[PDB]
Formats: structure tokens, sequence, C-alpha cells
RNA sequence: CCCGGCGAGGGGAGUGAAAAAGAACCUGAAACCGUGUACGUACAAGCAGUGGGAGCACGCUUAGGCGUGUGACUGCGUACC
RNA sequence: GUAACGGGGCUAAACCAUGCACCGAAGCUGCGGCAGCGACGCUUAUGCGUUGUUGGGUAGGGGAGCGUUCUGUAAGCCUGCGAAGGUGUGCUGUGAGGCAUGCUGGAGGUAUCAGAAGUGCGAAUGCUGACAUAAGUAACGAUAAAGCGGGUGAAAAGCCC
């Protein structure tokens, strides 16, 4: 019952500038 | 591509209502052996239409 | 056989031999109550009030119960203002039995 | 002194659930959602304790208007005649009389007409 | 007469065995037996074994004459679930629930 | 004590006939709505259909004052790409004369299952002949 | 709390609430925002307050007649039976024996029994005085107590 | 002892105060999942509640409502921090 | 998508002057119930034969109270003809709550007044365990490919030849 140790880095956000 | 809110057990049951099966209700008794078998299928022992068909 | 009388600010339509739950009165539980303020006396022929409180009519009734009304909860809540208040109430009643109606 | 609050929490949750009993869906099963229902139910009850008086007044006025128009007079004229005749009867008893005994309402209407004219 | 019979810790899922149970719910013993025999489900044989156990119990531990017997109360219920970890993509880990169900068959003459 | 409330099972519904010839459309429709809702009865109940059955004849002869006969547009939408259609009073009378009366009475009536039930009693006939003589529908002078 | 100061997960990007250490009070197996410390609960009571309370409790006992003054109260032998008889004949069960001079015989007799206790005149406490329903006093003990109270 | 697959489990018998104390074993609630009962629901729109409210199913003294469940219809009513 | 009276619909059911009636709020009045504030006739640690008035409320300030662990009371009391917890019911108090009991349980609990809180959870993308949701859906993990016959076995396409 171990919590997920590794979580992938979030997908880069779409350019909103 | 994902649910905004959790559906309810009522909707779940309504959806599953159509998942129930239907009984064959077509048990046929052999003329000679008098055994129940699926219609247009050979009996377990190997008798179909009175005459034997499997010889085993 | 029915009559209309005002006892606690509200008119009650009562017939002979029936009990009516009305507003509490400072009266004993087994003492006949007289109500001379009657609005109409009804029979096969109808007599109406030309002036309030008829002329000589009166209602004779006997007190039966002196309990309280059913529980009612008063809940006051203000949305998004961090305010809620709770309160209960049980209005008092003095049930009486209408035994006699005069003319 | 460590104090365990499980019993008190369960008692309060059961109180809320029994207050909310009879609702549809999770409103009668989940305490977190049932709590909103009881507060909203109390607000509705508080509003209705006042709305009932005016709704019954509306119904009684409608019944009296129906009876008066059947007898051949308008509700406003009938009430004006009653006031001129100095009659303190209220809409509730008036509607009861109209519903049950027609002769009594006819007497009321004729006396009101006599007072008006 | 109760003559209960159950098979706890069954591998088949309750959601998938209730479908078979409904077919025989409230039918005669022989009709239920043949329906289960000729039903194309693993749950069919799984519940046919329980029905055979129940009818044998009625024969031996209770009154004879299985002819006038009906399956009055039958219901399928979930059982203890076993946790299994299945690797997924991107290193993500999900949990597989090996669901087990409890099936109970009650047969009575009346 | 408890106020009287009409029980639907013991409700007496009478049959009336109203002539639509030489009658104002709105003034007839409002009276029909009042009759359907039962506000003329001494036992009116808001939540019970205590009204009566009315048979309207000569619906095509209903009259509208002013230029409404030509400038009154009954719009409706079919719930489609552009399915908005407009029909004048003359066009509606030519196609079917009962629908104008039905729409007017439906608008007068309240909304909901109770309103639909009240509207269900109306039986509008274009001609002067009706097939409800078996119910003794005495004419109503209005 | 035994553990590590390492963050359970990186501060940003994770789909979980912000955390700084497993030792957080809102985490299982470790916490307590305000842990208790060994502290002295002793309360400062002035000698005047103590004397006033003692005099007041003695006056209340005298007014209620729960205080009894007797002559030399001693037990010949260190036997609890003798003390039990000497209390039962006088009809006293829950009583405090206060003696000017402590005697080993009486001390041993009353040590085992709980309904009867023995204390010196100097060694008296308002808690004990209020707890005990009855009090029996010797002349020397009364004189010493009065002299101490002044 | 029996069903079952020389299994698992269950049903009988016995031990045991208790076996819904059977080793997945003290007391054993909730979210969640079914069965049976009574009601409502397949022409009716929206914080799913409140006030009124006919009918139906259960027991009562009296023979009318009263205690509970359901509740068509109706006015109002756009969750919590 | 009619959409610039709310709609129906209205030639008065449109606008100006007047009048008489009615609907119209939690506003006022009538009754009952509760609490604070000042007075006088009296009770004098408190009732009032009373009187006038106040009682929407966030932040905030003041007062009065309900609930639980433990300690003294308490070697006293209930308790194996049934304690605690669990689960429904009827009363009761403006309230946090309190009382009794149908069934499970099985041996602990605790009256009144006081003393200290690790003393009350509905949220913090909170922590631990479990169960739903999607859902009996994707998928069952290189498109090199299985069939028949016999054998064991309760069951064979994947076990043996």
């Amino acid at each position: 019952n171990n919590r997920p140790v590794y979580i992938p880095r979030p997908r880069p956000p779409h350019p909103r500038l | 591509a994902v649910q905004q809110n959790k559906p309810t057990r009522s909707k779940r049951g309504m959806r599953r209502s159509h998942d129930a099966l239907t009984a064959v209700t077509s048990l046929s008794v052999d003329k000679t052996s008098g055994e129940k078998h699926l219609r247009h299928h050979i009996t377990a022992d190997g008798y179909y239409r009175g005459r034997k068909v499997i010889a085993k | 056989m029915y009559a209309v009388f005002q006892s606690g600010g509200k008119q009650h339509r009562v017939s002979e031999g029936q009990t009516v739950r009305l507003e509490k009165l400072d009266i004993a539980t087994g003492e006949t109550v007289e109500f001379a303020e009657v609005l109409m006396i009804a029979n096969g022929e109808e007599v109406k009030i030309g002036v309030p409180f008829v002329d000589g009519g009166v209602i004779k009734a006997e007190v039966v119960a002196h309990g309280r009304g059913e529980k009612v909860k008063i809940v006051k809540f203000r949305r998004r203002k961090h305010y809620r208040k709770q309160q209960g109430h049980r209005q008092w009643f003095t049930d009486v039995k209408i035994t006699g109606i005069s003319a | 002194a460590r104090v365990k609050r499980g019993v008190i929490a369960r008692a309060r949750h059961k109180k809320i659930l029994k207050q909310a009993k009879g609702y549809y869906g999770a409103r009668s099963r989940v305490y977190r959602v049932a709590f909103q229902a009881v507060i909203k139910a109390g607000q509705y009850a508080y509003r209705d304790r006042r709305q009932r008086k005016r709704q019954f007044r509306q119904l009684w006025i409608a019944r009296i208007n129906a009876a008066a128009r059947q007898n051949g007079i308008s509700y406003s004229k009938f009430i004006n005649g009653l006031k001129k005749a100095s009659v303190e009867i209220d809409r509730k008893i008036l509607a009861d009389i109209a519903v049950f005994d027609k002769v009594a309402f006819t007497a009321l209407v004729e006396k009101a007409k006599a007072a008006l004219a | 007469m109760e003559t209960i019979a159950k098979h706890r810790h069954a591998r088949s899922s309750a959601q998938k065995v209730r479908l078979v149970a409904d077919l025989i719910r409230g039918k005669k013993v022989s009709q239920a037996l043949d329906i289960l025999t000729y039903t194309n489900k693993k749950a069919a044989v799984l519940v046919k074994k329980v029905l055979e156990s129940a009818i044998a119990n009625a024969e031996h531990n209770d009154g004879a004459d299985i002819d006038d017997l009906k399956v009055t109360k039958i219901f399928v219920d979930e059982g203890p679930s076993m946790k299994r970890i299945m690797p997924r993509a991107k290193g993500r880990a999900d949990r597989i629930l090996k669901r087990t169900s409890h099936i109970t068959v009650v047969v009575s003459d009346r | 004590m408890k106020t009287f409330t009409a029980k639907p099972e013991t409700v007496k519904r009478d049959w009336y006939v109203v002539d639509a010839t030489g009658k104002t459309l709105g003034r007839l429709a409002t009276e029909l709505a009042r009759r359907l809702r039962g506000k003329h009865k001494a036992e009116y109940t808001p939540h019970v259909d205590t009204g009566d059955y009315i048979i309207v004849l000569n619906a095509d002869k209903v009259a509208v004052t002013g230029n409404k006969r030509t400038d009154k547009v009954y719009y409706h939408h079919t719930g489609h790409i552009g399915g908005i259609k407009q029909a004048t009073f003359e066009e509606m009378i030519a196609r079917r004369p009962e629908r104008v009366i039905e729409i007017a009475v439906k608008g007068m009536l309240p909304k909901g299952p109770l309103g639909r039930a009240m509207f269900r009693k109306l039986k509008v006939y274009a001609g002067n002949e009706h097939n409800h003589a078996a119910q003794q529908p005495q004419v109503l002078d209005i | 709390v035994t553990g590590s100061g390492k963050k359970p997960w990186r501060q940003k990007g994770t789909g979980r609430a912000r955390s700084g250490s497993i030792k957080s009070p809102i985490w299982r197996s470790g916490g307590v925002t305000f842990a208790a410390r060994p502290q002295d609960h002793s309360q400062k009571v002035n000698k005047k307050m103590y004397r006033g309370a003692l005099k007041s409790i003695l006056s209340e006992l005298v007014r209620q007649d729960r205080l009894i003054v007797v002559e030399k109260f001693s037990v010949e032998a260190p036997k609890t039976k003798l003390l039990a008889q000497k209390l039962k004949d006088m009809a006293l069960e829950d009583v405090l024996i206060i003696t000017g001079e402590l005697d080993e015989n009486l001390f041993l007799a009353a040590r085992n029994l709980h309904k009867v206790d023995v204390r010196d005149a100097t060694g008296i406490d308002p808690v004990s005085l209020i707890a005990f329903d009855k009090v029996v006093m010797t002349a020397d003990a009364v004189k010493q107590v009065e002299e101490m109270l002044a």
C-alpha cells in the first residue's frame, strides 16, 4: 500500500503568451 | 474524455438493465433416448434424431 | 348545528359534540369555558349578525387538554457569511370540547 | 489527556442522517452532502411557515370570489357590503360556509347587497 | 424449511454472477438445473455446483421428495478482494482488484 | 381546522357548449380558461382539475378587432437549422381554424401536467355539428 | 519524531497537496503540534491563606460536631484488633487520629486499615481534613495546633 | 455422514454459555453491493427540498381520525467553504 | 429562434382627470411563548397584581451555557434476572443535549460539585485503510500460424505422444 513514489513531470503547457 | 461528475447507482442500474441474459427455454426431448438437449444439437451420449451419430 | 366564534383572534367553526384545539387560555383543565362572542348561529333556518357578537348567543365548552404543540425547528442560515442559528418551538394549546350551543 | 471524539462524531452524524432521512440519492446516505439538505430544508420550512398563510389566503379569496360570482356579485363588492354591515367574519370561515352550506352564503350575499344598496 | 447452501470466496465476480442467478431466481429445481447446465457461462457451472449441494442437503439432512422443491431465495454478493499491482506505462502503477463473490441458494418446498 | 380540499375521484364535471361566432378571441379564451380551471365553482382546488368540459363550435367565425386579422403573426420553431415559420391569422384560419383557439387557451392556461390535463378537456370543432350529444351538453350563454 | 527532513515529493508538478516533511502534524505516525512538556503544577499559596483555610475547616468541623476531643489515645500493643475494638466501641469508622506524639503501636495498628489514618499535629492537610468524615483530637495535639496557628 | 473434483466451501452431527465465538475466529457501525415486502414511476423538464395534498399498504380505540411508509398534482425554491 | 408589454392576448385589457372598493410583505394590529434594558408598589441572594422598550447581522467586543478523557468525592452506586459500544423508537429543553426502552453484546461504567485539556471537523489540490465512478469499457503486451488423432484428467486448443 505504498503511495506512488515517481510521478512524471507534467506535459509542457501550450504557449499562452 | 472524462466525467465531470460521478453518475448515480440509479443510472448504473438503468444501463445494466439490458445486460441480463435470456434463458433458452427450448429444451428438446429425444424421441428415443428421452434426453434433454439443445434444439438441433446432439445429446451428450451422442444420440441425434433417434439414431446414433457419434458411435462413441 | 354549528357556530362560529372568535376566542384567540381567530374564528373557529365548531359543531355540537366535537373537540377543537385552540389557543391557550388562562383557565382550569376541567372548568367549563363561556364564549359570549359568537359570530353566527346556524340551524335549518339561518340567522345572521346585524351587529357583531350576536345578541344573546354563547358557547359552552369544557377544557380537555392543556399540552403543547408539535416540535418545530427554526433554522436560520446565511450563505457564505459564516452564520447559522438553531432554535426550537412548541406553541401551547388548550383543547376544549364544545358541548352546548345557545340561540 | 488525549480525548477520542469518535463517539461524539458518530452521534452527530447519526442525528444529521436521521434528520435528512427520506431524501433522494446520496442526500440520504452521505453525511457531508446530507448536511446541506437539512440546512436547506430548514430554510425552506422557515420560508413556508410564512408562505402558507398567504397561500391559504389566496385559496380562500379564490373560493369566495367563485361563490360570490356564482351568486351574482363580485368579491370586492361582497367584502365592501360586509364591512359596511360591520361583519368581522374572515376568509377561512367564509370559504368553509361557501363550500358546505349554500343557504348561509346566500344569506351573507343578500345581507351584503342590502347594506351596499 | 431453509436448507441453505453457499460457496464463499468464489473467484467469479458478483456483478457477472448475478446475471446467471436472475435466470434461475424463483424457478423449479429441475428447470434451474437444466438452465444452468446449458447456460454458456462459467458462473453457470459455479452456481450449478451450489444448487447440487443444496439439493443433496435437502435430500439427506432434510425431507426427501425433491420433486416439490423450488429455489425461493437466491442472491449473489461480493466477497473479499485481493490487491494486485500491475505495472503500466510511464512507470505508473495501478491496482488490480481480484474480486470474489459469495453466492447463497435457499431451496424450500413451499 | 383543516380547509376543504376537493377529492379528484368525487368531482362532478358538466358539459357546456359555447358559440365562437361574433366573439372576441381573447375575451372568449380567458372565460374558457376560467371555466377549465374551475374558478367559477365554489369547490375550486388549485391542485385538482375541478373544471368542466366545454365544446367550442364555429371556431372559424371568431372575430378579432382592428387589423389583427391581417397583422397577427403566430410564430413557431421546429428545433432545426432554420425552421422558424410565420403564419398570419388568415392563413391559420384557412389551414385549420381550431388551432388558433387551442393555442390561445393553452397560453391562458397554466403550465405543467395539470395545465395539460385542463387543456385536454377542450374539444374545438370548426363546424356547428358536434358528436357529444350523448353527454347532454347544454348550451352556455356567454 | 524519528524520520527524515526530505520532502515526500517535489514541491511542484505533483498532483498532490504541498508537503515539506513526513513529520508534519497532519500526517500519520508522527505529529502533535503542541506536545506536552514536563512542567511543575505546584501552586503558590501564601502562609496566611493556608492558615486561614485550616482555621476555617476546623471551625466548620467544630460547628458540624465532626471534631472530637479526647484524652490520651493509645493502644497497648501493635495489634490492629485492639484499635478496631477501641474504634467500634466508640462507634467511629472513618476517623483521623491526630496525636501530639506519634506512637509506634498506634501507627502500626492503623497502617493496614484504610478507614483509619494517623498523622502528627504538624503533619495536617486541609484535603485530608475535608476527606475524613470524623476527626478525633488529643489535648496535646489541640494545644500544639492552636499554638502553631496563633 | 453427505454434496462436491480423493479439492475449496457448504449442509447435517458433536465440542462448547455462546460456532451470524470455526481458526479470513472479542464487541462488529459507515461509505458500497442484493433479496422480499408497501407505495410511486414509461406525456413529463432544472440543487430533487419545503407547505398543501387525493389515493394505496400496515395496527388502534372507536367506528373518526390517529402512528409509519409511499406519494400523483400544486405555489415557492439557481448546494456548502 | 418570435425575443424592445413577461406570454396569452387586448381597440380598451392603450394614455389624462376624479371617485368609490379589493389583492398586496417577515410592515402594523389580535392572541400566546421566550430573553435583555430603566422605573416605580414591593420581593430585598427573587417572583413579580407591573410598566415602556429592545431581540437582522459579517469582522469584532461582552455575558451565559451543552458534550468527552482523566483526578478527589469514589473501597460510595448500577452492573452476568446484563455495564460500555452498536442500532430504531417515545418524550423532554430556544440549544449544544438529557431520559427510558425493542434486539446484539459481554464486563465494565459512574450520580452531584470541583480541577487540566492532546476537549467538539465540512473543506486546507490534507495524511492512513477501505469502497464506488467511469465499467463489466480499453486491454489481455510485434500480424512467425495452427489443425486433427490418441492419452490422463471432473473439466483439453494451450498438459503428454
